[PDB]
């Protein structure tokens, strides 16, 4: 009954069965393209967008990572700047994954419930008099919900095993909590950005880890650091957690 | 640039 | 040489020469329809009022499920003939510049997926590469000759007015507005006057 | 509400 919903960077969405060693159930490509895009003409040294829209700057010659004064959305509030922001929802059957409806800003088509919403923010850079694009930055992310000073937490456990994502391996891994040794795994063709475990209605986001290595040692992430990943020659940043494995 | 690590200024 | 550019709630753009008594040079339709589509009443820029709510059109997107998106499209026409030269948007990128921001948001039931309510506001902002005033209660452009206050010419629009600018020799001068809540063949909206 | 006068919150 349970599902493991995972959002890769190719824009696609897959479901895995955590009750059969992570067998793949179905795929879902909404056709909105990949999650990060960047066209360019002539230097501006390297602009690295994040999935929330925040852009970052790496200077090649001094080999340094800097922030950027504008985020993808701030360009929407030398060049004229076009584009737009988008949030489309996709309603899927809780089990089968058949699309029950897709509702966009454009319209609503129709054919428990898994609710998927894809955010997508694109910004092109157009020459003022020309009308030709000189660069662009398209960026998106997924988010999942189920439809039948204080901080919290939650762990992604299931049948005496816990499930975790290694973000540098793009792998969804399940470990027996007693012993910590690996139980099953699944690797994706495309880096993983977000993952959720759907169990008994409640949905769980699976934190993504970068294994600096069962006596497992997870840690936070500094002051204002950013984790670096690559999708088919395109770079981006996420929110992974540190993790070391010992014996 | 670099590989698959965190970084900062 | 200068021109008076006015954005109507039809979603249209008209060019009137403020010299030859508001002589209409050309009119334009973007195909995207009226500046607003639909108690809750919005501003053309996205603000929301009922009297104020702590939300904007985008503050809601971030009982029901919301969908919607803001679009920034720039149209490029000939400055005085008005015939199109380039259009740029997220679609693609096929001298005065017309940037339309159409803010739509749809409330949708989580299980069915059929529309509940929706608001789709729009707003124009312009760029270019006698003191003219505006009567919004009458949908009229009025240029008042500074000598004696007596006007020289006026132009009347059948559709209520959203914004107006004068382009006095390259510069873009926003035309002020004088005698809030409006209405264009049905739906109410808000402006900052 | 009246659609033709300067309203104030």
């Amino acid at each position: 009954r349970s599902l493991v919903i995972i959002s890769t960077l190719d824009g696609r969405i897959a479901a895995l069965d955590p009750e059969n060693h992570g067998k793949k159930q179905w795929d879902l490509d909404v056709g909105s393209g990949s999650l990060v895009s960047s066209s360019l003409s002539k230097p501006e040294k390297m602009i690295i967008p994040s999935l929330d829209g925040d852009l970052f700057q790496w200077d090649r010659d001094r080999e340094s990572m800097e922030t950027v004064p504008f985020t993808v959305e701030s360009l929407l509030e030398d060049v004229v700047l076009v584009g737009g922001k988008s949030l489309t929802t996709y309603g899927l059957s809780a089990y089968s994954g058949k699309v029950r409806y897709i509702c966009s800003a454009l319209g609503c088509r129709q054919w428990d419930i898994l609710l998927l919403q894809r955010t997508q923010k694109t910004v092109r850079a157009v020459g003022p008099r020309s009308g030709n694009e000189k660069w662009n930055f398209s960026v998106g992310h997924f988010e999942l919900r189920y439809i039948p000073s204080d901080v919290e937490e939650q762990e992604a456990v299931m049948m005496d095993t816990v499930i975790k994502v290694s973000v540098a391996d793009w792998k969804v891994m399940a470990f027996n909590k007693k012993g910590g040794h690996l139980e099953w795994e699944y690797q994706f063709s495309t880096p993983i950005a977000s993952a959720w475990l759907v169990k008994d209605g409640k949905v769980i986001p699976i934190s993504l880890f970068d294994d600096t290595s069962i006596v497992e040692a997870a840690r936070g992430a500094t002051e204002n650091s950013v984790y670096l990943g690559m999708y088919r020659g395109q770079l981006y940043l996420q929110s992974s957690v540190r993790i070391s494995e010992k014996f | 640039p670099q590989p698959w690590r965190f970084y900062a200024p």
